[PDB]
């Protein structure tokens, strides 16, 4: 039951496994029992689901014995089971997307605060723990804030997000 | 990278005469037999539009009044019957090996009475 | 049948960076490349880098680094360090993958104006 | 619910095809002049 982290806007590869290496039958269902990929002789039929334009797959390594899944430009709506039919088995992965960043463009002044907002699937508890070249290793939960934004802070700083000890590493927008 | 030439720099052609473009190459870009050159026509106030490829097979839409010869460093693009349309410029370019390079551009301006 | 269409004319002050729009039509985008030109008079016109949607990659020539970045059905560009040299005509292109993405590739687009001017 | 002597289909030839015996493009000679027909039997349906 592998689990990924995704970053609302890049690319991810949910790679099913095989070992015959005969370009074999195979599918990509939703936790609805839905058809969103799959090979068809060796051509590919997108299924009639919320992913029509955003699917795609690795049309070179069908030889080889793997069956990747791409999809670009990850939504928060994408945050769900997946499972393999390589040949028989169920092979199962699970992905969890979501976006933390900042509300204020670019107007900030000097002696104030900075508040981050993450957008997390329902029912999901990530760990925000930020990382910063100062040295303010902040820690909280979803919602962090801070307090102080002076011009030593300036620079992106890292607030890491860790979820089932999976850390996946984020930016901050700083303009003063 | 190859440098592609053009010729002549400007021609003049009477209505109802076959019409001839020459393109010359610094290096070959031959590959298993395959003549890599891609024609291209360019009218002003709009943009260019893919004329013929390979030299040796023709786009749809276009009519048939066009064709491209040649071998190696020497290619020529032929067409026929010029008509009143055709005033426009020609470029010929190579598709063999990156980067992509470029030529100067054939005019070719209609002569009537 | 595939239909390229492009934003409208720029207008920019020299040495920022610069946003166009190539937007598609009704057709996949996903295997095939995206050739950037550029075309300024006297010159003929000549190609910046060609960028492919399915996979994100990148082909440079010898005369645009450090200044043409290429991104992705909507692709961009991005210029920077901009300068009164690249007042010009910019258009996309359409292509293919799995080599001979240009080689015999068609069906062309229709252009912008960009002008570098302080005025 | 269908209607109430003659359905139109439109037909555009291809001459760069995706092979069905592996993975890969390729391509043919231009096509032929003209008169081209085919009158056939449809026979069953895979759905």
């Amino acid at each position: 039951k592998k689990v990924v982290l995704g970053k609302k806007g890049d690319t991810v590869e949910l790679t099913c496994t095989a070992s015959q290496k005969k370009s074999i039958q195979f599918h990509w269902k939703n936790s609805n029992q839905i058809k969103i990929l799959g090979n068809q002789g060796s051509f590919l039929t997108k299924g009639p689901s919320k992913l029509n334009d955003r699917a795609d797959s690795r049309r070179s390594l069908w030889d080889q014995g793997n069956f990747p899944l791409i999809i670009k430009n990850l939504k928060i709506e994408d945050s769900d089971t997946y499972i393999c039919e390589v040949e028989d088995q169920k092979e199962e992965v699970q992905l969890l997307v979501f976006g933390l960043t900042a509300n204020s463009d670019t107007h900030l002044l000097q002696g104030q605060s900075l508040t981050l907002t993450l957008e997390s699937p329902p029912g999901s508890s990530p760990s925000v723990q930020c990382r910063s070249p100062r040295g303010k290793n902040i820690q909280g939960g979803k919602t962090l804030s801070v307090s102080q934004l002076e011009l030593q802070d300036s620079g992106t700083w890292t607030c890491t997000v860790l979820q089932n000890q999976k850390k996946v590493e984020f930016k901050i927008d700083i303009v003063v | 990278d190859i440098v592609l030439t053009q010729s002549p720099a400007s021609l003049a052609v009477s209505l109802g005469q076959r019409a001839t473009i020459s393109c010359k190459a610094s290096q070959s870009v031959d590959y298993d037999g395959d003549s890599y050159m891609n024609w291209y026509q360019q009218k002003p106030g709009q943009p260019p539009k893919l004329l013929i490829y390979a030299a040796s097979n023709l786009e749809s839409g276009i009519p048939a009044r066009f064709s491209g010869s040649g071998s190696g460093t020497d290619f020529t693009l032929n067409i026929h019957p010029v008509g009143e349309e055709d005033a426009a410029t020609y470029y010929c370019q190579q598709s063999h090996e990156d980067p992509w390079t470029f030529g100067g551009g054939t005019m070719l301006e209609i002569k009537r009475t | 049948q595939v239909q390229l269409k492009q934003s409208g004319t720029e207008l920019v002050r020299p040495g920022t960076s610069v946003k166009m729009s190539c937007k598609a039509a009704g057709y996949t985008f996903t295997d095939y490349w995206i050739g950037w030109v550029k075309q300024r008079p006297g010159h003929g016109l000549e190609w910046i880098g060609d960028f492919y949607p399915g996979g994100d990659y990148t082909l440079y020539s010898e005369n645009f680094m450090g200044k043409a970045s290429l991104t992705a059905n909507t692709a961009y560009m991005q210029l920077s360090s901009l300068t009164s040299e690249d007042s010009a005509i910019y258009y996309c292109a359409r292509g293919h993958y799995y080599g001979y993405s240009y080689a015999w590739f068609a069906y062309w687009g229709q252009g912008t104006l960009v002008t570098v001017s302080s005025a | 619910t269908d209607d109430y002597q003659n359905i139109t289909l439109q037909c555009r030839i291809k001459q760069i095809i995706n092979m069905w015996q592996g993975v890969g493009k390729a391509m043919y000679a231009p096509p032929i002049r003209g008169q081209i027909r085919c009158s056939s039997n449809i026979t069953g349906l895979l759905l």
